[PDB]
């Protein structure tokens, strides 16, 4: 539904043509982790929400690059999914 | 046997056919300002208000 782990717990059937399936999960907590040596970062899900293209605009006698709203003409096919990376510490931080 | 500018004048006792030309302008005066409009809007650019 909203986390990974009750999202595992329903079927394709009734998952199908609901819109979920675009969706991104949701955590819960506030713990640290610190990756191991030798680890992977796997099911990375990456979902926009507010798209801008900058153009120019005039607000009162002057005219400025300025990010303007826009509105997707497509439909429900635009998150990324699946992502995957090695992790490693350089010198005290961490790169993908 | 009117000439050609005394047509219009066989309203001129006819109520009835008094409102019916003058509807007629009314339309046309509607679909002038209509159209006009829809005119304007295709060849208007409103990028630069400055
Ligand atoms: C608002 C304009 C207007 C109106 C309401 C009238 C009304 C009248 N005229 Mg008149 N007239 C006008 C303009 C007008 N005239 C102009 C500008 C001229 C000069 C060319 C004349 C020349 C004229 C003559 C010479 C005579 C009249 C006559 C008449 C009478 C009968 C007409 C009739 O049966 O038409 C019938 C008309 C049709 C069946 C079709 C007309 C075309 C239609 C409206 C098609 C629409 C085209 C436009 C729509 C928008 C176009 C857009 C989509 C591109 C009536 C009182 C007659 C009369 O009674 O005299 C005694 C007569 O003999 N008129
Ligand atoms: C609200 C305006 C209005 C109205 C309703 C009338 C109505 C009338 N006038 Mg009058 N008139 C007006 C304004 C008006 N007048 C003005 C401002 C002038 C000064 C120029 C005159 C000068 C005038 C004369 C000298 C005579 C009339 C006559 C008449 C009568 C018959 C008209 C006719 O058959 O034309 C028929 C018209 C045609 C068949 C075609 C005319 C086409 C013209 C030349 C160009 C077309 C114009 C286009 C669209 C115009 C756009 C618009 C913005 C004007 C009728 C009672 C006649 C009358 O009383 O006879 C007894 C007459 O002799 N009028
Ligand atoms: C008490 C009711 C009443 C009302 C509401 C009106 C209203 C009007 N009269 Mg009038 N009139 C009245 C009584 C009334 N009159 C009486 C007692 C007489 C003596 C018989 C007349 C004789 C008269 C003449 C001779 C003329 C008018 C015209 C007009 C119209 C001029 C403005 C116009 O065309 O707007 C533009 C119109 C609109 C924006 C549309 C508005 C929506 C309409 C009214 C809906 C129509 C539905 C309704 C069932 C139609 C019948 C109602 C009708 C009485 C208005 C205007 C709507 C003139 C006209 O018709 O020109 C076209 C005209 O030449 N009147
Ligand atoms: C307050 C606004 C107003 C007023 C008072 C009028 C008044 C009139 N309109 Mg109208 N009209 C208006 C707004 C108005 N209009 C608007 C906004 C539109 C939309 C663009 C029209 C479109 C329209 C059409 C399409 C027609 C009228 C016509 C008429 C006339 C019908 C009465 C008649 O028989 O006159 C008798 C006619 C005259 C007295 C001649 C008047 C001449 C005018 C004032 C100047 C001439 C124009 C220009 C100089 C061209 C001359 C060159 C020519 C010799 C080749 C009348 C004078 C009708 C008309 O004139 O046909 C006869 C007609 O067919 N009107
Ligand atoms: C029902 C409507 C009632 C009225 C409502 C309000 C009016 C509606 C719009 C009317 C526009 C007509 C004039 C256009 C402006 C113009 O002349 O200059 C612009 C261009 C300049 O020319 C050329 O020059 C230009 C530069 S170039 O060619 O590219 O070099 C180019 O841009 C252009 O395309 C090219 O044509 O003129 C023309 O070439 C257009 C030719 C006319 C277009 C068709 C007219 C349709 C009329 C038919 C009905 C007649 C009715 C008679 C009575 C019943
Ligand atoms: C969709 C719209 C398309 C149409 C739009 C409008 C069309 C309207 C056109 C009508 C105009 C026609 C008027 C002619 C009709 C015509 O003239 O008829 C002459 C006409 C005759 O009057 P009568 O009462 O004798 O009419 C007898 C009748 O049978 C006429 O119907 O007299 C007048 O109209 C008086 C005005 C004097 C007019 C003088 C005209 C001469 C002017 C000068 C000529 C140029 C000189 C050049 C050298 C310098
Ligand atoms: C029927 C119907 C319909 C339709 C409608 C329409 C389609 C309309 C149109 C209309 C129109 C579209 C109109 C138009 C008009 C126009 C006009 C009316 C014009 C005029 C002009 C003039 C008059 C001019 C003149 C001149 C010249 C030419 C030159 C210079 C000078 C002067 C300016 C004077 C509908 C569906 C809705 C509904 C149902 C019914």
């Amino acid at each position: 539904a909203i986390t990974k782990s009750e999202l595992n717990q329903l079927s394709y059937l009734q998952v199908k043509g609901t819109g979920l399936a675009n969706r991104c999960s949701e955590v819960i907590g506030e713990d640290t982790i610190t990756p191991k040596s030798g680890a992977r970062l796997v099911d990375m899900c990456i979902e926009p929400k507010a798209w801008a293209v900058e153009e120019e605009i005039g607000k009162a006698g002057k005219t400025e690059k300025k990010f303007v709203n826009s509105k997707v003409m497509t439909r429900q096919t635009y998150t990324l999914e699946g992502i995957e990376g090695s992790l490693k510490t350089d010198g005290g931080k961490i790169v993908f | 046997a009117l000439p050609w500018y005394r047509v219009h004048t066989v309203v001129l006792n006819d109520p009835g056919r008094l409102i019916s030309v003058h509807l007629m302008h009314t339309a046309l005066v509607a679909g002038w300002a209509g159209s006009m409009a829809l005119y304007e809007l295709a060849v208007f650019d409103p990028s630069d208000p400055v």
